RNA sequence: GAUAAGGGAAGUCGGCAAAAUAGAUCCGUAACUUCGGGAUAAGGAUUGGCUCUAAGGAUCGGUAACGAUCAACUUAGAACUGGUACGGACAAGGGGAAUCUGACUGUCUAAUUAAAACAUAGCAUUG
RNA sequence: UAUCUGGUUGAUCCUGCCAGUAGUCAUAUGCUUGUCUCAAAGAUUAAGCCAUGCAUGUCUAAGUAUAAGCAAUUUAUACAGUGAAACUGCGAAUGGCUCAUUAAAUCAGUUAUCGUUUAUUUGAUAGUAUACUUGGAUAACCGUGGUAAUUCUAGAGCUAAUACAUGCUUAAAAUCCCGACUGUUUGGAAGGGAUGUAUUUAUUAGAUAAAAAUUUGAUGAUUCAUAAUAACUUUUCGAAUCGCAUGGCCUUGUGCUGGCGAUGGUUCAUUCAAAUUUCUGCCCUAUCAACUUUCGAUGGUAGGAUAGUGGCCUACCAUGGUUUCAACGGGUAACGGGGAAUAAGGGUUCGAUUCCGGAGAGGGAGCCUGAGAAACGGCUACC
RNA sequence: CCGGUCCUGGACCCAGCCGAGCCUUUCCUUCUGGCCAGGACUUUUACUUUGAAAAAAUUAGAGUGUUCAAAGCAGGCCUUUGCUCGAAUAUAUUAGCAUGGAAUAAUAGAAUAGGACGUUAUGGUUCU
RNA sequence: CGGCACCUUACGAGAAAUCAAAGUCUUUGGGUUCUGGGGGGAGUAUGGUCGCAAGGCUGAAACUUAAAGGAAUUGACGGAAG
RNA sequence: CCCGUCGCUACUACCGAUUGAAUGGCUUAGUGAGGCCUCCGGAUUGGUUUAGGGAACCGAGAAGCUGGUCAAACUUGGUCAUUUAGAGGAAGUAAAAGUCGUAACAAGGUUUCCGUAGGUGAACCUGCGGAAGGAUCAU
RNA sequence: AACAUGUUCUU
């Protein structure tokens, strides 16, 4: 089938090599998963040594990390907005490693509000102001108020990340390999990398 | 020479710059010592280039054989071919003939190499179709 | 070649087994076990070609099927068990004990030992590192693993192990002045004492040694088996010769002298 | 002026007449040769519609490698889609191997002969 | 034994070859052939084609026994002995044959894996926050059969497990997050969760240049080992198995208990392997001088795939890589090597073939199973 | 030569060979602990020495009345309820590794000085 | 000092003729290029290449054959000389 | 002593119309078996398990279908190599005593030979330049 | 001035 041998290629001098042996099973390849966004379907692959791989054919949700805050939650993936290696993966929403994706920003919002007491979005419309007034006037016992005070000072976050919380979708980078592990995991874009990808996107 | 000159973001793996940690609000930079007595260059440590195949600022280890040779091409992006001259002994005639081999090796942007210079290259994992060596030291041509 | 070889040709068997050429096509193939294939002596060779306790391999099978034969005290029935360096072979039915030790000529001599002696052995430290749950262990040259060793032990050190509980009795630090015994090379079977060690980073370390008679001989570090703490005191019994090489004319002189 | 099962020049002095080929892009192209050619040799593939992607500019304003405004139709690629259609009408070479003959382009028997005939450059002779 | 002799001339000295001479573990052939020890043997042409038979099977006391199989009545009305069949497990990837392909390929010595997989062996190694022990299938078997025919099998009725799927039996204190009340300059507290080990991602330990105004492993070298935090998973496994002896304790209940073992199991180590891999080294040929790069050639970034590195493959980008120190192309009556024959020395010639490495099973390709095969005494397809 | 003779034995003289160490303007790295063991630096090569290691079989070669021998790796002993020497050694090395030497043959250096030393020279700027 | 040569010798070289190099070469090594390997077939055939052509350069094999050849000696012969 | 043409015979090789023939390798294009992956499908089957008659909705799932991927093989064309038929043509070699002349060896009766160019049954002759390996080391 | 030729094979 698909093969990874180096014998079928030309030498560095440019000579066309002669056939040495028939194809060997220890040098096979297989078909790309071409993971998509949809209801979960994961197929096992029996590999060498009796080990197992997982071809994520379709995935709904991934475990994403807010690196600075030291917390990660099992959000859900909206779409693919940028791929460094091929615009055909973004145009068809194909999930591989290093794909720039938008995830649901909601669970990180809940964690922010529960572990701090402040809110994000910062937009001053009707629903945004209503939710802000609700959050600022929540019911907090004195010990939880003091532990949140011990969590104060560093409450504010970088202006680029929280600005996007108006839309309920953040920007992330896939760090797992869905075709190899069956997981579609990543981390929130932050700082210099975030500015780079925003520059690439808005353009 | 722009560091982020690709379609992807260039960074070292798992070196995180927490943008609000305490006081070191700088892009943290990792390196190693390649061992065997070889000196880590200063342009590698206080530098900004990103090279997954750098012996110092990358994830490749040096091990195996150490070779030296003369640089005959720098016409490739971040790799070189060196020329090793040697004499082959022919016992029937009790004499020698001049023989040579060409070796391709990775050259980190920490170095400034040009045709005519003598390099030392250490063996690394196969990082290309032809490359199994990596510049460690540069001398005058 | 599609998978692991299960036969060993007679001419490909290690020479230190002294296997005669014309017996037959094949040789015992030592099973996977504690020692390397080449640097071990399978039990069928030990119990047939050395002691002549059996006329052939079928009788070797019969002998070991009756719980007679033991390695390191434990009972073994694998006819091709890779018995190797420092292994202790117990034969209670005959009331006899042995220890595989390199005679100076380069082989495994038939070294008889006592029952009190046949209850311990020695082990070189391959490496020291932390396992799961941070528990430290050291790996020995016989595939034995021991947890919670002395926090000072490092590689190239010899440890004493009791053959019953698998516990470590006492050990040796590797430094100049130690009685040793070469494990490979041309200097096989000979007993020396450490003189100096030369450290080549990335290469193979070199060690300088001296026999009781003044002879300086160098050897790869990986072939050095510490056997004592000082000169003249091994931690096991030594064969007829005490591991000193004698030239061919010397041995011829001694043979004539002994025989009259 | 059209079409025709199966065959495919067996018809005929003779493939006469008809058919077949045909635009464009990409690939590939022999003998022979006066080295210029032969050559569109031969022989293959592609071509619609729709939705996109990329490239190629002008004028102003002081690492301007930038912004602002304007602007023409060419080129290349991808997804989707249909009774596999698509140079959809129109327009538009059949090809190869050789022999005789005149070098070639050119010219003549208006009204039965366009040719191998005439001319021609080149060559020679004569006054 | 470091050796020569005959042949051009009427005669001579030379060049020069032809001839003679001796070996060959070098093959054929002729003639002849009493004894013993040892011994190669369809390689060379045809990796041409093959009738027939055999070459791979496998049970211990310790997986599963209502043979309607055999023996006798026995510490055994659940069986217990011997032993077909069948299920399960393991092996069949070893061996043996051959030399067709193959010219930096194979191979040899020498390296590397800080670049990976590994049944087995041997060491270790998991108390993790209905349980006097859960279900339902099928074979074996009796029974109706169908086809000309094959190691073809269909309907129907039972019935098992170390087969298949499920599922509890449980310590001890301790840490952390959430936290209704509450003390009141910042305490306590009810009540909820996570505790192992696997999986994936992210972030922190993983330190050790010498004096003023605390614990920490290895390496030449690491993002190593190991550890922590937050989360993740079509939830990996932390034993519903088996044989012989049957002991000890009484608070005498078919009570609490406990001896050698079989088998199995996660991770690490080891061992047997494997897959890549560094450096140097191949015969003839220029009537082969340029080759490679469309459709990967040389390199960079990102991914996909792999057990894993790597143009191994894809996307974008750069224009590189080899060569008279012989590239590339062509020939080989070319598998490589250890070796063999002859041998003053230096050499010449041979090596299909007792060992090692590779490759193949008519030619090609593609796969299943399995730790391991691109297997052919396995399958699938074409010729 | 003492001669000291049981082939061989000691201080002294003689010479010969293979070596070391100091001194001669003096090469021969350099600090720390304080003749080893952890740091800071090293112009590159060829050549030659020595060594580590390098499958058996084959080769050369030591032991053995296979009755001889080719071979094989055995066998021999007062005759046992046992005892016994063995299964040598060199050859391998083009390439790689480690190592002594500095002849021979190369390579580098200070010339628009951008040169060398200042140990505990002096001042200034940075880091840890 | 450089050059074109010559005469004698023969230590030396050589099969000899002869040679001041054709010496310093079995007492065999200063550096380096080219060419030959018995006689023919044959500088032929074929492929390539240069040339307007004539040709030049490169350049085989099948097959055939016991000599061909060099230098000198004695004779014989000469439409050679004395 | 000896040269070439010519005559008889035998053997080897070469050129040659036949867009000759055959065999083996590589390859564009066209078609394309089969497996693997993927995609739906849903004969059949047990119930995430629950319904007065059973109506939901769980699980397992064969054939087949979509799109890929590896790609045997066939046709066509191309190219490379190796054998090989062929009218006729032109050589070479061998083979006691065939024909024609006599080119060379002596000043070989025109000294011989080299290169080149013409001519001629054949050896060969002639022109131009060269050599002595000359028949002159010399006036 | 002219002057061409000499079957084969040896002892
Ligand atoms: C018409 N010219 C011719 C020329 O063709 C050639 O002639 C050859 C001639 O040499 C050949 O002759 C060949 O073969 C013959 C045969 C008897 O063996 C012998 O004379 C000899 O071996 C050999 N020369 C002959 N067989 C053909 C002619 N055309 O040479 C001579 C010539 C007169 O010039
Ligand atoms: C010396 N030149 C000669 C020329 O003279 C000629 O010679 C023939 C020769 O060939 C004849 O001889 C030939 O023919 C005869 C027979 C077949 O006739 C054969 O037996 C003989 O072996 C063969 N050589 C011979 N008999 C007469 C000479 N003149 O042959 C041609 C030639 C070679 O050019």
């Amino acid at each position: 089938g698909i093969s990874r041998d180096s014998r079928h290629k030309r030498s560095a001098t440019g000579a066309k090599r002669a056939q040495f042996r028939k194809k060997r099973k220890f040098e096979l390849g297989r078909q790309p998963a071409n993971t998509k966004i949809g209801p979960k379907r994961i197929h096992s692959v029996r590999t060498r040594g009796g080990n197992q791989k997982f071809r994520a054919l379709r995935v709904e949700t991934g475990n994403f990390s807010w690196g600075s805050e030291g917390v990660s939650r099992k959000t859900r993936i909206a779409g693919v907005v940028y791929h460094p290696s091929n615009n055909e993966l973004v145009r068809t929403n194909t999930l591989t490693k290093s794909a720039v994706v938008q995830i649901d920003a909601t669970p990180f919002r809940q964690w922010y509000e529960n572990h701090y007491g402040a809110t994000l979005g910062k937009k001053k419309g009707g629903a945004h102001a209503a939710h802000a007034a609700e959050v600022a006037d929540a019911k907090r016992s004195r010990k939880v108020e003091r532990k949140l005070a011990a969590r104060s000072g560093a409450a504010a976050i970088e202006s680029a990340v929280d600005s996007q919380f108006g839309s309920g979708r953040l920007y992330a980078v896939i760090s797992s390999r869905p075709g190899q592990s069956g997981r579609c995991d990543g981390y929130i874009l932050e700082g210099e990398e975030l500015a780079f990808y925003l520059r690439r996107l808005t353009a | 020479l722009t560091v982020q000159s690709e379609r992807a973001f260039q960074k070292q793996p798992h070196i995180f710059t927490n943008p609000k940690a305490k006081a070191n609000k700088k892009t943290k930079r990792w390196y190693k010592d390649v061992g065997l007595g070889f000196k880590t260059p200063k342009a590698a440590i206080e530098g900004s280039y990103i090279d997954k195949k750098c012996p110092f600022a990358g994830t490749v280890s040096i091990r195996g054989k150490i070779l030296t040779g003369t640089v005959v091409s720098t016409k490739m992006h971040r790799t070189i071919i060196i020329r090793r001259d040697y004499l082959h002994y022919v016992p029937k005639y009790n004499r020698y003939e001049k023989r040579h081999k060409n070796v391709a090796a990775h050259v980190s942007p920490a170095f400034r190499v040009e045709e005519g210079d003598v390099v030392t290259v250490g063996q690394c994992r196969p990082i290309s179709k032809t490359v199994r060596f990596n510049v460690l030291k540069v001398s005058a041509g | 070649a599609r998978g692991p070889k299960k036969h060993l040709k007679r001419l490909a068997a290690p020479s230190h087994w002294m296997l005669d050429k014309l017996s037959g096509t094949y040789a015992p193939r030592p099973s996977a076990g504690p020692h390397k294939l080449r640097e071990s002596l399978p039990l069928v060779v030990f119990l047939r070609n050395r002691l002549k306790y059996a006329l052939n391999g079928r009788e070797v099978k019969a002998i070991m099927m009756q719980q007679h034969v033991q390695v390191d005290g434990k009972v073994r029935t694998d006819t091709t068990y890779p018995a190797g360096f420092m292994d202790v072979i117990t034969l209670e039915a005959t009331n006899e004990h042995f220890r595989l030790v390199y005679d100076v000529k380069g082989k495994f001599a038939v070294h008889r030992i006592s029952a009190e002696e046949a209850a311990y052995k020695l082990g070189k430290v391959k490496k020291v590192q932390l396992g799961k749950k941070g528990v430290p262990y050291v790996v020995t040259h016989d595939g034995r693993t021991i947890r919670y060793p002395d926090p000072l032990i490092r590689a190239n050190d010899t440890v004493k192990i009791d053959l019953a509980t698998g516990k470590i009795d006492d050990f040796i630090k590797f430094d100049t002045g130690r009685l040793v015994m070469v494990t490979g090379g041309r200097n096989l079977g000979r007993v020396g004492v450490i003189v100096h060690r030369e450290k080549h980073e990335g290469g193979f370390d070199l060690v300088h040694i001296k026999d009781a008679l003044e002879n300086t001989f160098v050897t790869r570090l990986s072939n050095v088996f510490v056997i004592g703490t000082e000169a003249g005191k091994p931690w096991v019994s030594l064969p007829k010769g005490k591991g000193i090489k004698l030239s061919i004319s010397e041995e011829r002189d001694r043979r004539r002298a002994q025989q009259g």
